[PDB]
RNA sequence: UGCCCACCCGGUCAUAGUGAGCGGGUAACACCCGGACUCGUUUCGAACCCGGAAGUUAAGCCGCUCACGUCAGAGGGGCCGUGGGAUCCGAGAGGGCCCGCAGCCUCUCUGAGCUGGGAUGG
RNA sequence: UGGGGCGGCACUCCCGCGAAAAGAUAACACGGGAGCCCAAAGGUCGGCUCAGGCGGUACAGAACGCCGCCGUAGAGCGCAAG
RNA sequence: AGGCAGCUCGCGGGGUAGAGUGACAGAUCGGGGGCUCCAGGCGCCUGGGGCUUCCGGUCUAACUCCGAACCCACGAG
C-alpha cells in the first residue's frame, strides 16, 4: 500500500522554557527540565533587543529541549495524564502542528518535589510527519513539498485520539 | 505679484519637497464637487492651447467662482459634478531678497540670486492638456458653457472648450 | 561649484547594472577563454567585482591584448592622439565583434 | 517570480547542484577539476576541463564497471568502493595525458577519513600528481576492516550485516568478514589491465 | 540497433519561473534502513558523517494540464520625439513644412526550454 | 567677490544633481559629507539567512521565547550620498 | 609611405529627449467593497476615526521597469 508511507507520524516534540530573562533562573530551570527529559537543554539566545520585558540580543532568555523516536513520543505519554482535557482542537494548525503549555508544571503525574528552585509552567509544542521531509531539510537538491504531501489538520487529530486517547 | 511673472518657463521643473524645504501650502484644498459616481449625460471638457504655468492662486479663485456659479444654478448636491485634473506639482521660487536686504547694504544685487519657494503652479506640458472638466445631463449644457467660460476668464492662458 | 574628481563620480547610473543579472558574476563562460598578444578586446567594466575596476574614463570601448602579467592582462587603448596601458583582470572583457 | 524586480538565480542553484563561488575560483585560475561526486548506490569520479560549450571531462569512471569488468562483490557506495574507483580513475587519468588537477567537491563535507577522502587517495595512489592537505583518510578504512570488524559481531544481531542484495540472495555469496582480501585481488586485477 | 529518457559534469541564465492537478518508475534517482567504528550534533544519527539497504511513485525528481509571472509575434488602444535648412509663420513662447530616423506604454490573440561532455533505461 | 566693506567660503578632499545617453565641461547653483572610527568593525574557513507578515502555545503582551507557513532584499552591511 | 579633418558598412558603448508610476523611491486626487472604533438618532440607521481590497486620475534635476534620434570606439571599405 502507497498510503503506509503517506501515514502521519509523531516527531521532534519541543520541550521549551519560557522565562525571558537571564541569570539565577536559567539554571534552576535547565536542571529542572532536564530530569523531566532526560537530556542535557540547551539555552536560547535573545532575539533583537526590546529593552522592555528585560530582553536583549544574545542573552540566554529561555530553556529549549528536544527529544526524538521512541524518546519524544514516550515523553508525550507521561504529559498527557496532566492535560488530557486541555486538549483543545483550536490549537492545531492546517500544517499539522499544535502545542500546548501549563500555567504551573506542578500538574504533571511525575515524581517532582517542590524543592527551593521553586515551581514553573512549561509549554509544550508538538509536530506531526509525513515521511519525507528530509529533502526540505537535506543539503543537496534543497525544494519544498507541495500542500498535497503536507500533513493535515483533521489527522492530526486523529493521530491524538489515536495512539494517545486523548480527548478531543 | 503680478501673473506674468512666472507664465513662461524659466529653467527645469521643482519638485522634490525633500530637498526644497518650507514650501507654503497650496491655496486649492478640494478638488472634487459635486456628485461623483452621479448618472450625467453631456460630457464636455476643458482643453488649453500654448504651454505655461498656471499659479494655483488663479485656479482655487477659479475653483470658487465656477462653484458658486453652479451651486445658485439647481443646488451643489444635484446632477452635476465638478473636478479639476491637475495639481500644483510644480513650485515657483524668486530671489525675495531684494525686499529685506535690498535696503541695507546687505548681499543685495543678483549676488546669492537662488530663488526662494512661495508659491505652486499645476505645470502644463502637452499641447491641449486637461485643466478641469464638468459632467451634467442633457437638459443642462447651455448652462455649462459659460460655466467653464466664465471660470477661463481667470486663467492666464488661452483655453477651449469642447461638448461630448 | 567645481565637482570632486571623485575615481567613481559622476556614475549614478554608469555602475548601475539591469536587474536581471544582480548578484555574483554570472558569466563565468567569458572569463575562462584566455587571451593572447594582437587580440581585440571589448571593456565592459562589471561594478559588481571590485577587483581591478578600471576608470571609468576608458569604458566601453576597443582594446589589445599585449600581453599578460599575473591573473589579469594589460590592454592598449587609443584615446586621443596619445598611448595608453590598462592593467586589468579579465571580467570586464569581450572579444570584439 | 513575482514581476519585473524578481531575479531568477541559475538552473544548477534552482536545483542545487553546484557553488558557482567554488566554480568561480577555478574559472580565474584555469583549474583542471576533479570531481569525486557520490550518489546513495554508486561513486561517481570525473576529471574536467571548461570550453565554450560546457564543461569537457578528459576521463571518468564509475563504480559500474567494478562489478561488471572486475567483479567487484562488496557495497556500491561505501569505503572500499569508494577508494577502488579513485584507483581506477588514475590509471584511466594516467593514460589519459594529464598529470595534475585539484579536487572538486562541493557539497560534501569535509570530513577526514570520510568517503571523499578515501577517493583522492586512489588516484593518488594510482599515480595521479594532486596535492592534497595530509588530514585525509585512514589507512583502515580503505580496506573496511572497520566493516568487517562491525561484521565479526554478527553473533549478536541472528544474522550477517550483508542482507543479501537485490541479487545476491542466491548468486552472490556477500562475505562480509573477507572484506579486505577481495580488495586486493581486484586491486591486483586492475593495477595491470 | 538506434536515438531520446532521465542521471552525473555543464553552457545559455526565466520563452527555461512560481503555484496547483495528474501521469511515469521494479534500471537509473530519491524516498527510505541503521548507526558499533569515521565524523558529528554550544540536545538529538533531525541534519551532517558512516554502514547500509526492506519498502515505495506518496514526496522530490520527471512528464503533462491550468493558472499566473516572463520573451516574442500580430492586432487594438495610449502617448509622442529628434537630427538637417531657410531675411518661413508667430512679438514671444510656439508651430507648420520640405531632407533622415524613430521608439514608448497599455489591452486582445498566438507561441514559449535550448544546448556540450560521459556511465544507466527504452 | 556681479564696486569695496560687512556677509559667507563656493580656498583642502568626497556623493548626487546640475551636465544635454563618448569624454571634458561654468555658477557666491541645489541637496549633502570628511579632517574619523575599528585588534576588531581586519584575513581566512566553516555554519545560518534578513525586514516584515500569518496560524498555535502560561505567565505571553502588536512587539521578550517556542512550533509551523510566506516573505527577490522591501533588513543589514561603522560614519553623508551614490 | 603612409596619414586621416568626412562618409558607408560591420561590430560595440550609452540612460538624455520621451514614456511609465501595481517596477523601486517619493508627491498627489477620488470613488467602491469589506473589517474595526467613536458620536448621534430610532438591534438598526446616520456621521466621524483607523485598517484592508478593488477601480480611476494627477508629477518628479537629485525615481527609472523601458528608451530613441543622437554622439562616440575599432576594423574594413
Amino acid at each position: 500500500k502507497e498510503n503506509v508511507m503517506r501515514r502521519v507520524v509523531l516527531d521532534k516534540v519541543t520541550v521549551n522554557i519560557g522565562v525571558g530573562e537571564s541569570g539565577e533562573r536559567l539554571q534552576k530551570a535547565y536542571q529542572l527540565v532536564q530530569e523531566l527529559t532526560g537530556v542535557k537543554p540547551v539555552y536560547t539566545k535573545g532575539r533583537k533587543s526590546i529593552r522592555e520585558f528585560g530582553v536583549r540580543k544574545g542573552a540566554p532568555i529561555g530553556v529549549k529541549a528536544t527529544l526524538r523516536r521512541q524518546a519524544a513520543v514516550e515523553f508525550l505519554k507521561k504529559v498527557l495524564p496532566a492535560v488530557n482535557f486541555r486538549l483543545k482542537q483550536s490549537s492545531f494548525d492546517n500544517y499539522g502542528n499544535v502545542s500546548f503549555g501549563i500555567a504551573e508544571h506542578v500538574l504533571i503525574p511525575g515524581t517532582r518535589y517542590d524543592p527551593e528552585i521553586g515551581i514553573f509552567g512549561m509549554d509544550v509544542a508538538i509536530t506531526l510527519v509525513r515521511p519525507g521531509y528530509r529533502t526540505m531539510k537535506r543539503k543537496r537538491k534543497k525544494a519544498s513539498i507541495p500542500r498535497r504531501h503536507r500533513v493535515t489538520k483533521e489527522e492530526a487529530i486523529n493521530f491524538m485520539k489515536e495512539n494517545f486517547n486523548v480527548t478531543i | 505679484r503680478p501673473g506674468r511673472c512666472y507664465r513662461k518657463f524659466s529653467g527645469p521643473a521643482y519638485t522634490r519637497r525633500e530637498y526644497i524645504p518650507g514650501i507654503p501650502m497650496p491655496k486649492i484644498t478640494k478638488f472634487v464637487m459635486g456628485n461623483v459616481n452621479g448618472d450625467y449625460d453631456y460630457e464636455l471638457r476643458l482643453i488649453t492651447t500654448e504651454k505655461g504655468q498656471i499659479r494655483h492662486n488663479a485656479l482655487e479663485a477659479a475653483r470658487v467662482i465656477a462653484l458658486k456659479y453652479l451651486s445658485k444654478k439647481l443646488a451643489s448636491e444635484q446632477n452635476f459634478a465638478l473636478v479639476v485634473t491637475k495639481y500644483p506639482h510644480h513650485v515657483i521660487r524668486e530671489n525675495k531678497m531684494m525686499a529685506f536686504a535690498g535696503a541695507d547694504r546687505l548681499q543685495d544685487g543678483m549676488r546669492l540670486s537662488f530663488g526662494k519657494p512661495i508659491g505652486t503652479a499645476a505645470r502644463l506640458e502637452k499641447l491641449g492638456e486637461l485643466v478641469m472638466y464638468v459632467r451634467v445631463k442633457k437638459e443642462h449644457l447651455e448652462a455649462a458653457k459659460e460655466a467653464l467660460k466664465i471660470a477661463s476668464s481667470k486663467l492666464p492662458i488661452r483655453t477651449k472648450i469642447e461638448i461630448s | 561649484v567645481a565637482r570632486s574628481k571623485g575615481y567613481r563620480s559622476k556614475t549614478r547610473k554608469l555602475l548601475e547594472k539591469k536587474v536581471r543579472e544582480k548578484g555574483a558574476i554570472p558569466k563565468l563562460s567569458l572569463l575562462m577563454h584566455d587571451y593572447s598578444q594582437g587580440e581585440y578586446v571589448v571593456v565592459k567594466i562589471n561594478p559588481s567585482i571590485h577587483k581591478g575596476m578600471p576608470h571609468r574614463r576608458y569604458h566601453g570601448k576597443v582594446g589589445l591584448v599585449v600581453g599578460k602579467r599575473g591573473k589579469a592582462y594589460e590592454v592598449k587603448v587609443n584615446i586621443g592622439d596619445k598611448e595608453r596601458v590598462l592593467i586589468v583582470r579579465p571580467e570586464h572583457l569581450i572579444p570584439f565583434n | 517570480t513575482q514581476g519585473p524586480n524578481y531575479r531568477i538565480k541559475f538552473r544548477r542553484r534552482r536545483e542545487g547542484k553546484t557553488d558557482y563561488y567554488t566554480r568561480y575560483t577555478y574559472v580565474i585560475n584555469n583549474a583542471i577539476r576533479f570531481v569525486p561526486r557520490l550518489t546513495n548506490k554508486y561513486v561517481i569520479v570525473s576529471v574536467s576541463k571548461f570550453d565554450q560549450k560546457g564543461d569537457i571531462m578528459i576521463a571518468y569512471a564509475h563504480s559500474i564497471e567494478l562489478v561488471k569488468k572486475y567483479g567487484w562483490k562488496g557495497d556500491t557506495n561505501n569505503t572500499p568502493a569508494a577508494y577502488l574507483t579513485g584507483y581506477l580513475a588514475g590509471l584511466r587519468a594516467v593514460k589519459s595525458g594529464v598529470k595534475a588537477a585539484v579536487s572538486d567537491i562541493g557539497l560534501f563535507v569535509p570530513v577526514k577519513g570520510g568517503r571523499i577522502f578515501a577517493v583522492i587517495k586512489g588516484a593518488i595512489d594510482a599515480g595521479l600528481k594532486v596535492p592534497v592537505g595530509d588530514l585525509g583518510k585512514l589507512k583502515d578504512r580503505v580496506n573496511g576492516s572497520h566493516i568487517s570488524a562491525y561484521a565479526q559481531k554478527l553473533k549478536n544481531e541472528n544474522q550477517e550485516l550483508y542482507n543479501k542484495l537485490f541479487s545476491s540472495y542466491i548468486q552472490r555469496g556477500l562475505d562480509p568478514v573477507l572484506l579486505p582480501q577481495h580488495f586486493e585481488e581486484v586491486l591486483n586485477k586492475i593495477k595491470e589491465n
